[PDB]
C-alpha cells in the first residue's frame, strides 16, 4: 500500500485516481491518497472547477519512487514530483496520516476493473510515448497531439504512438496489393508484432493506454490510435488464437467501463460495426458484441 | 477534390491528367444452365483511359482468360484496372506521366490509390459528374477490336479524329460527351443518325465520319434532340 501526499489544495478542482474521482474546494485540508494497490500502472488527473476544458493528469508506478502533489501558482496546476529524501517523505506520509487528511483508494476486494484495464501497460513503454526521461511520471492532457497527426506541431509535446496506416508502402507489399490491403494478416504479423512490437503483449499495452488517455482526457488522437489498432486485428485473416481470446476480454472491461454519456465522440461508428460485423473477426469477439448491443444499439 | 461541373475546364489546361472508367472491364453474359440455375460467360472487356486534353486513348483490352479459376470477379475487376493503368503509367516517359488521374467510379479509388504508391505526386481523384464512357462499346471499331482479342493486348487511338485541327479540347470533349450520351439512351438512333447517308464515310484511320463543319452542326442538333425526347418518355413529362 502506497501514498501520494499533496501539499495544499489551493484551487477548486475535482481530482481523479485511476477511475475514482472526488471534489476538492478551494483551501480545502486536502494532503492526500493512500492506500493505492502496488503492482500496477495508475494515473492521478484534474480538472478545475473554472476550466472545464484542459483535463491532465501524470501516469506513475509507486515502485519506482515516492511521488507528492503540489500546486504551482505561475504555471497555474497541479505538478507531479519526486522526493528523493526517503525520511523527509515517511515523515510527511505519516504526520498527515495521523492527522488523517488523506482519502482512501476506495477499491472494492472483488473488483478486478483496474487490473483489466491495465493488464498489458508497463511503465517503461509509457515513458517511450511521452518522452521526458528527466521525470520517472508521465504526463498527458486533453489538447496533446500524436505524431501521425503532426505529419498531416512541438515534437517535445507529442504522443509517438506507432504509426499505423492502411494504405501505405509499410502495409503493401509489392504485388500483393489487393491480397494485403483486403487481408492485413502480413502488415498484423510480421510487420507489427515481430517487427515492432515484438510480442502481443507490447501491442496490447499500447492499445490499452491509448484507450485511457482517450477516456480520462478526451485526447482525440489517442482515440484515434486505439481504433486503428482493433481495426487492424479484426481486419486480418489470420491471427493467433490467444490474441482474440485476450482481445474480446480486453474490449470488454473498456467498453465496460466508459461513461455512458461519452459514447458518441469515443466510438467510432464505422470500426465498431465493420469488426462486430464484416470482419474476419466478426465470430470471435463475443463478449464484446454482446456488452455493444445491450448498451449502444443506437450506434450500431 | 472531386470533379464536378464547378471546376471543368480544369479539364483543358496544361496539366496532363488522365479518365479511367472501368464500366467494360468485366463483361458477362447471363443464361440458364441444363438443370436450370443460371450462369454467366464472359466475354472480352477493356479499360478506357483518355487524355481529355490530346484526345489519346489508352484502349487496354482485357481477355476473358484473366478471369480463368478466379473468385470474386467484380471485385478483381477493380484491381486488374487499377494494376493495368499503373503500369501504363510506369511505362510512359516521366514528362509524359500524368499530375492527376480522374476515376469515373469511386469504387476506384483504393485500388488505384494502393496501386500508385509509388507515385505519391500523382493525385487520384473522384467525379461528380455523370460521364457516359461506359457507351465506349457503342463505336464500332472500338468493339470490333475488343471482341476479336486472342491475347491481353492495348491498342491506341485519337478518339477526337482530326477535329482538333478545327476545334478547341474543350469543344471536342463536349462533341464526344454528346455523342456518347445519345448512344448510350439509344443506341439504334445514334447510329441511324451517324451513317445514314452513305456520301460521308469513315477515314481507315478515324473512328467517326469525316464531316464538314455545317454537317457537325446538324449532327449535334439531331443528337440532342434525340436526348431529350428519351427523357420525356422515361418520365412521362
Amino acid at each position: 500500500m502506497n501514498t501520494v501526499p499533496f501539499t495544499s489544495a489551493p484551487i477548486e478542482v475535482t481530482i481523479g485516481i485511476d477511475q475514482y474521482s472526488f471534489n476538492v474546494k478551494e483551501n480545502q485540508p486536502f494532503h492526500g491518497i493512500k492506500d493505492i494497490p502496488i503492482g500496477h500502472v495508475h494515473v492521478i488527473h484534474f480538472q478545475h472547477a473554472d476550466n472545464s476544458s484542459m483535463r491532465y493528469g501524470y501516469w506513475f508506478d509507486c515502485r519506482m519512487g515516492n511521488f507528492y502533489i503540489q500546486y504551482d501558482p505561475k504555471d497555474g496546476l497541479y505538478k507531479m514530483m519526486e522526493e528523493r529524501d526517503g525520511a523527509k517523505f515517511e515523515n510527511i506520509v505519516h504526520n498527515f496520516k495521523e492527522r488523517q487528511m488523506m482519502v482512501s483508494y476506495p477499491k472494492i476486494d472483488e473488483d478486478d476493473t483496474w487490473y483489466n484495464l491495465t493488464e498489458f501497460v508497463q511503465m517503461d513503454k509509457i515513458r517511450k510515448i511521452v518522452r521526458k526521461d528527466e521525470n520517472q511520471f508521465s504526463y498527458v492532457d486533453s489538447s496533446m497531439t500524436t505524431v501521425q497527426e503532426n505529419e498531416l506541431s512541438d515534437p517535445a509535446h507529442s504522443l509517438n504512438y506507432t504509426v499505423i496506416n492502411f494504405k501505405s508502402r509499410e502495409a503493401i507489399r509489392p504485388g500483393h496489393e489487393m491480397e494485403d490491403f483486403l487481408d492485413k494478416s502480413y502488415y498484423l504479423n510480421t510487420v507489427m508484432l515481430q517487427g515492432i512490437f515484438k510480442n502481443s503483449s507490447n501491442y496490447f499495452g499500447e492499445l490499452q493506454f491509448a484507450f485511457l488517455n482517450a477516456m480520462f482526457f478526451g485526447n482525440y488522437g489517442s482515440s484515434l490510435q486505439w481504433h486503428a489498432m482493433i481495426e487492424l486485428i479484426c481486419s486480418s485473416a489470420t491471427v493467433p488464437k490467444h490474441m482474440l481470446d485476450k482481445l474480446d476480454e480486453i474490449l470488454y472491461y473498456q467498453i465496460k467501463t466508459l461513461p455512458e454519456q461519452y459514447s458518441d465522440i469515443l466510438l467510432n461508428e464505422r470500426v465498431w460495426n465493420i469488426c462486430l460485423y464484416s470482419s474476419f473477426q466478426k465470430n470471435s469477439l463475443h463478449n464484446t458484441e454482446k456488452i455493444m448491443e445491450n448498451k449502444y444499439p443506437e450506434l450500431l | 477534390g472531386a470533379m464536378n461541373s464547378s471546376n471543368y475546364a480544369e479539364l483543358f489546361n496544361n496539366d496532363i491528367k488522365l479518365f479511367v472508367d472501368d464500366t467494360n472491364v468485366y463483361r458477362v453474359t447471363v443464361h440458364k444452365t441444363f438443370e436450370g440455375n443460371v450462369a454467366t460467360k464472359a466475354i472480352n472487356g477493356c479499360i478506357f483511359t483518355l487524355n481529355p486534353k490530346t484526345g489519346h486513348l489508352f484502349l487496354k483490352i482485357i481477355h476473358t482468360s484473366v478471369w480463368a479459376g478466379q473468385k470474386r470477379l467484380s471485385q478483381l475487376a477493380k484491381w486488374k484496372t487499377a494494376e493495368e493503368v499503373s503500369a501504363l503509367v510506369r511505362s510512359l516517359p516521366k514528362e509524359e506521366q500524368p499530375k492527376q488521374i480522374i476515376v469515373t467510379r469511386k469504387a476506384m479509388l483504393d485500388p488505384l490509390e494502393v496501386h500508385m504508391l509509388d507515385f505519391p505526386n500523382i493525385a487520384i481523384r473522384p467525379t461528380e459528374l455523370r460521364l457516359p464512357f461506359s457507351a465506349a462499346m457503342s463505336i464500332d471499331k472500338l468493339s470490333d477490336v475488343v471482341m476479336k482479342a486472342t491475347e491481353p493486348q492495348m491498342v491506341l487511338f485519337n478518339i477526337y479524329d482530326d477535329w482538333l485541327d478545327r476545334i478547341s479540347s474543350y469543344t471536342a470533349f463536349s462533341r464526344l460527351t454528346l455523342l456518347l450520351r445519345a448512344l448510350k439512351t439509344n443506341e439504334e438512333s445514334a447510329k441511324m443518325i451517324l451513317l445514314s447517308d452513305p456520301t460521308i464515310t469513315i477515314k481507315s484511320y478515324h473512328l467517326w465520319p469525316s464531316f464538314t463543319d455545317e454537317q457537325w452542326i446538324t449532327i449535334e442538333s439531331q443528337m440532342r434532340d434525340l436526348i431529350l425526347t428519351e427523357y420525356g418518355r422515361k418520365y412521362n413529362v
